[PDB]
């Protein structure tokens, strides 16, 4: 463990609290859907992939969107605008190397243009009162990854792929935190993979017992379980690669048992 | 924006232009820091300085008080202090500035450091010019425009980091992996440059950089830091130069100032110490 690994922790406890998005908003938005979101963050994960972007970035962006939408109704022609941004800025922050304007602009096919991008660049800036630094799923399993008796890549690729899933689906995975989110991925991933549960130090470090893990735990299952049915995609393909073992083809358990 | 008048401008810094200022309704001084926006929008170094400096609320980590977007242009209001580090140790190249003063200011960037650190935060280029001191005897961090939100553990992240008299030897010698730790390095650099009022290492290339540590600290083998020899920038023509005694180099300090100043010069990484656990240091026993 480093330094600060305790600290940090704590910290990021704290922060997801206030960087929370409205568990409700698409109930509020007269003009786009659940089903319409979906489609634009499974396009995002092809973005990232098509432009070697961190998994961090990803889950980033999609936290500014749902902080964004919670605040300011938007019309389903403009979505892709709004993603685009949140993804631009997302890559600002995260990334060494950012793609750049002129390519986020090609990759939507010049619906929009340049100025459009950088004036909703500012927008969500505005919006988001600047603050940019989120906890995500992805900085909580890290951390979680750190308790593994011994380190298993296909735990750890599991987890990363189901924490993914959650971004897809607002319905259920708004109304849940990041950390409890990356404690049912990481729990479900153990138990698929060596069939061991969610461990004593994790217990100790989080205060979560697999009790309070459950509700999100029961979703994650579902999700899981009809991942190959889902509409959207692009996340199961991508861990179908080697790069993450091939994660997305094991076969979830039938049941937790719970 | 017409609640400033701009007094003069002060300085550079990571991006942008800074100046002294005045809000002609409060009467506040405070020190506005310009981007101009003409290509890629809100450059990444204003993104970050912002967001972060946002959670870092602490005494001895400058305050941001507000971000203005005027036409074509970014500026963010800072609170004004009234002098770095750097011109106050010219000012004192030759009485000396006391040990306890030297002892109190250390005490507090360690705290400011500690601050960014137990909240995932690099800072990536602390030197004497981005140390800002007002009349109240207080020190602060600035200028987080190079500064960066840090993951547990840590991935890669960008090279060309530090000013290069304050940079560690891990990032001069191309480690794939640096945190915490290059920070407490610069500090160590600032902490001998108070007792002597002149840089520690003022190199003229990332290779003379290296030398001008070697020269004082002894040529690091696989005795000090298992794996340097390895190290991508590593070469075995490198000079072998003894380690030099820390009475000489730092004269003023005590034993326990020399102890602490070992102990965030350290070769290796993993020994170096934290800010948590250096303001635990005996050193600090009696500061003011
Ligand atoms: C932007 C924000 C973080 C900030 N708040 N106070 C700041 C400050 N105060 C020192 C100073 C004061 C007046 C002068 C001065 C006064 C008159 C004429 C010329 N310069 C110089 C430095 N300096 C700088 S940048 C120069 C140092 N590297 N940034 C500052
Ligand atoms: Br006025
Ligand atoms: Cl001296």
């Amino acid at each position: 463990v480093p330094d600060y690994h305790e600290d940090i922790h704590t910290y990021l406890r704290e922060m997801e609290v206030k960087c929370k998005p409205k568990v409700g908003y698409m109930k509020k938005q007269p003009d786009i859907t659940n089903s319409m979101r979906a489609i634009l963050v499974d396009w995002l994960v092809e973005v990232g992939e098509e432009y070697k972007l961190q998994n961090e970035t990803l889950h980033l962006a999609v936290n500014y969107i749902d902080r964004f939408l919670s605040s300011m109704s938007v019309l389903r022609g403009k979505l892709q605008l709004v993603g685009t941004a949140a993804m631009l800025l997302a890559s600002k922050f995260e990334e060494i190397y950012p793609p750049e304007v002129a390519e986020f602009v090609y990759i939507t096919d010049d619906t929009y243009t340049k100025k459009q991008v950088l004036r909703m660049e500012h927008l969500v800036l505005k919006v988001l009162t600047f603050d940019l630094a989120a906890p995500t799923v992805n900085q909580f399993l890290t951390q979680y990854f750190l308790h593994q008796q011994p380190a298993n890549c296909k735990v750890e690729s599991l987890a990363m792929f189901l924490g993914e899933l959650s971004l897809i689906d607002a319905d259920p995975y708004l109304k849940y935190l990041p950390s409890v989110i990356a404690g049912a991925a990481f729990h479900l991933a153990l138990y698929t993979v060596t069939g061991q549960s969610w461990p004593e130090s994790l217990i100790r470090k989080t205060g979560y017992t697999l009790e309070s893990l459950k509700p999100c735990l029961m979703d994650l299952h579902q999700t899981y379980l009809k991942a190959p049915q889902h509409a959207q995609q692009s996340i199961r393909e991508k861990y179908k690669n080697s790069k993450y073992h091939g994660v997305s083809l094991l076969n979830p358990p039938e049941t937790l048992n719970l | 924006m017409e609640n400033f008048q701009k007094v003069e401008k002060i300085g550079e810094g990571t991006y942008g232009v800074v100046y002294k200022a005045r809000n002609k309704l409060t009467g506040e001084v405070v020190a506005l820091k310009k981007i101009r926006l003409d290509t890629e929008g809100v450059p990444s170094t204003a993104i970050r300085e912002i967001s972060l400096l946002k959670e870092l609320n602490h005494p001895n980590i400058v305050k941001l008080l507000d971000v203005i977007h005027t036409e074509n242009k970014l500026y963010l209001v800072f609170e004004f202090l009234h002098q770095d580090l750097k011109k106050f140790m010219d000012a004192s190249a030759l009485t000396g500035i006391p040990l306890p003063l030297i002892k109190s200011y250390l005490f507090q960037l360690l705290q400011g450091l500690a601050f960014c650190h137990s909240h995932r935060v690099l800072h990536r280029d602390l030197k004497p010019q981005n140390l800002l001191i007002n009349t109240e005897g207080a020190i602060k961090l600035a200028d987080f425009g190079l500064a960066r939100a840090f993951g547990v553990p840590v991935r890669t992240y960008t090279h060309e980091v530090v000013t290069l008299w304050y940079r560690a030897p891990e990032i001069l010698l191309g480690c794939k992996y640096y945190s915490t730790a290059v920070d407490i390095w610069s500090l160590g650099c600032i902490f001998a440059e108070m007792v002597t009022r002149r840089a520690l290492f003022p190199g003229d290339s990332e290779i003379d950089q290296l030398f001008r540590i070697f020269r004082t600290l002894g040529t690091p083998d696989e005795v000090v830091w298992p794996g340097v020899t390895s190290m991508p920038d590593y070469k075995p023509s490198f000079p072998k130069w003894a380690r030099q005694d820390f009475s000489k180099v730092v004269p003023p300090l005590d034993e326990d100032g020399r102890s602490l100043l070992s102990q965030m010069l350290h070769y290796d990484p993993n020994k170096r110490i934290s800010a948590k656990a250096a303001l635990a240091h005996p050193f600090f026993q009696d500061v003011t």
